[PDB]
């Protein structure tokens, strides 16, 4: 079915301008009206753009949107960034009988950036006595981390994940993720890696379990 | 002042039924279309259903197609979402929203404040499993080490050592159903040569079951 | 019941070929627009120079309803500023268009197993159509430097070609019924009004 795909995260400095993309797949984004909704942390969503590029009354002119049928994409653009703009941003439209939301993009108004450090090891042989694995992440900013768990070299859907919380006065972030496994796959492949992707620079961030 | 206040259930057993209500005030309810949208913890927004101002047009997301059922009562100014056969993947804050402009519903305008529907269960305490360490000190002196607390309901299970080691990067728990579990990490830069003992004191609460384990490499 | 006959424009049994697109003038009536409320039954729904949510409180001198059939990948051309065989030679919207464009997949009506060939379009034209112009002539098109004497052949083409609407085509080659509402404001009294300022 028609799909809306947004980047997982984006971030810019106060006073600057950022742009969140919304590219359709299996259908044309320019066919039907595209909306943009803002959900601040803990709050309910609010409307910021309707009918491709209209602003409701009260939305500052820092917010702008457009369509690009060449790339099959809609683009929200926020100028003069302020810390109040930090939120999840969801684009929305519909294909026939189905109303579709983009996956959502967490916007972080930039405090310094820090790549995350990863630890993983599930040797609780007391658990194999009856095994769930552990992939720990800590000290990263901004707080948007995507982790892929690969049985051998193939992804799994048994992977569980936390909601990326903020660790006290550090103001940075630290998350944890667990997955139920069988001994076979960690023995099968040479590793059973757990990879973390943070910003544009995600060089490694993946330990090799067994 | 257009207001939407959802009211409805919270904690429910899988395979049961629950009836959400949305109370609309500050606009002519009968001339607007209404949406249901949910947001499972951690995940993004997902559309449930929409109903025309008439009640004559009803559409559903595929993932709720048969079980869920949207309805309204314009005399009571109330929107209803009947969800039978509740499963655990339907756990989310459920928002109710009106369509942009009268009648049309290609867009959402005002959203409610939501009701949180949790599908699950019995109060019970956890077990504890040790995480064994590794290091292989190569001028780094970084030996990470910790413990685990599996299947505990609810918060906040305390984890530490009750001693002089105050360098533990404790973490939190993923509330999923499909596990509930904690973890904590401790660092010993000497990579203790089978000497330093690390007790891991872990107290419960909803079952009064404090446990401890010793992490032996 | 001087209710504007919009629903009959949408639910008509027969639709015109795009080269001979049909125009129905809507006048001296109260505008319903309820057929536009069900966005799920359309593949594309866009207005221009007006919001759909304001139509019920507006008045116009005339409304024109233009309708026709084209194939799927050509619906994007029913918009201001577009180009292509439809927008150049068949149906051209002005740059300052004020109205709405509505379309839906009509494969279940306009495609036949052997292929439906009754729907035509103009392949060639000495020049682009001006906005809202219609061309139903069938002079042989001189594609080369050598003139034709009303005779077909190489570089001497019949200007109308036929769609091949077969129920198993790809959606880009399936038939789409299009309705184009244009809202006209003259310096004269309005005759078509939404139900909130009748
Ligand atoms: C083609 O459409 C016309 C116009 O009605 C349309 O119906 C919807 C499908 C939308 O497209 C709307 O934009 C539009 O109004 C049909 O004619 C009309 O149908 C309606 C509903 O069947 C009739 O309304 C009823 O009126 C009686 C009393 O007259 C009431 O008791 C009912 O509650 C209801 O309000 C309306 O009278 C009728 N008009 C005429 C002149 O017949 C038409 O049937 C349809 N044709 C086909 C082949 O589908």
């Amino acid at each position: 079915n028609f799909m809306l795909t947004q980047p997982h995260s984006v971030s810019e400095s106060p006073g600057k301008t950022v742009t969140i993309s919304c590219t359709g797949s299996s259908g044309s984004i320019a066919s039907n009206y595209v909306q943009w909704y803002q959900r601040r942390p803990g709050s309910a969503p609010t409307t910021v753009i309707y009918e491709d590029n209209q602003r409701p009354s009260g939305v500052p002119d820092r917010f702008s949107a457009s369509i690009d049928s060449s790339s099959n994409s809609a683009s929200l653009t926020i100028s003069g960034l302020k810390t109040e703009d930090e939120a999840d941003y969801y684009c929305q439209s519909y294909d026939s009988s189905n109303w579709v939301f983009g996956g959502g993009t967490k916007l972080t108004v930039l405090q310094p950036k820090a790549a995350p450090s990863v630890t993983l090891f599930p040797p609780s042989s007391e658990e194999l006595q009856a095994a769930t694995l552990v992939c720990l992440i800590s000290d990263f900013y901004p707080g948007a981390v995507t982790v892929a768990w690969k049985a051998d070299s193939s992804p799994v859907k048994a992977g569980v994940e936390t909601t990326t919380p903020s660790k006290q006065s550090n103001n940075k972030y630290a998350a944890s993720s667990y997955l139920s496994l069988t001994p076979e796959q960690w023995k099968s492949h040479r590793s059973y890696s757990c990879q973390v992707t943070h910003e544009g620079s995600t060089v490694e961030k993946t330990v090799a379990p067994t | 002042e257009v207001q939407l206040v959802e009211s409805g259930g919270g904690v429910v057993q899988p395979g049961r039924s629950l009836r959400l209500s949305c109370a609309a005030s500050g606009f002519t309810f009968s001339s607007y279309g209404m949406h249901w949208v949910r947001q499972a913890p951690g995940k993004g927004l997902e559309w449930v259903a929409v109903i025309s101002y008439d009640g004559s047009n009803k559409y559903y997301a595929d993932s709720v197609k048969g079980r869920f059922t949207i309805s309204r009562d314009n005399s009571k100014n109330t929107l209803y979402l009947q969800m039978n056969s509740l499963r655990a993947e339907d756990t989310a804050v459920y928002y109710c929203a009106n369509g942009f402009g009268e009648y049309y519903y290609y867009a959402m305008d005002v959203w409610g404040q939501g009701t949180t529907v949790t599908v699950s269960a019995s109060t019970k305490g956890p077990s504890v499993f040790p995480l064994a360490p590794s290091s292989k000190s190569t001028s780094g002196g970084t030996a990470a080490l910790g413990c685990l607390v599996k299947d505990y309901f609810p918060e906040p299970v305390t984890v530490s050592w009750n001693s002089g080691a105050l360098t533990s990067g404790v973490h939190t728990f993923p509330a999923v159903l499909g596990l509930y579990s904690l973890s904590s990490v401790v660092t010993v830069p000497s990579s203790s040569l089978g000497t330093q003992t690390y007790i891991c004191n872990v107290n419960h609460k909803p079952s009064n079951t404090k446990v401890d384990k010793k992490v032996e490499p | 019941t001087n209710l504007c006959p919009f629903g009959e424009v949408f639910n008509a049994t027969r639709f015109a070929s795009v080269y001979a697109w049909n125009r129905k003038r809507i006048s001296n009536c109260v505008a319903d627009y309820s057929v536009l409320y069900n966005s799920a039954s359309f593949s594309t729904f866009k207005c221009y120079g007006v919001s759909p949510t304001k139509l019920n409180d507006l008045c116009f001198t005339n409304v024109y309803a233009d309708s026709f059939v084209i194939r799927g990948d050509e619906v994007r051309q029913i918009a201001p500023g577009q180009t292509g065989k439809i927008a150049d030679y068949n149906y051209k919207l002005p740059d300052d268009f004020t109205g709405c464009v509505i379309a839906w997949n009509s494969n279940n009506l306009d495609s036949k197993v052997g292929g439906n060939y009754n729907y035509l379009y103009r392949l060639f034209r000495k020049s682009n159509l001006k906005p809202f112009e219609r061309d139903i002539s069938t002079e042989i098109y001189q594609a080369g430097s050598t003139p034709c004497n009303g005779v077909e052949g190489f570089n001497c083409y019949f200007p109308l070609q036929s769609y091949g609407f077969q129920p198993t085509n790809g959606v880009g080659y399936q038939p789409y019924r299009v309705v184009v509402l244009s809202f006209e404001l003259l310096h004269a009294p309005a005759t078509v009004c939404g139900p909130k300022k009748s």
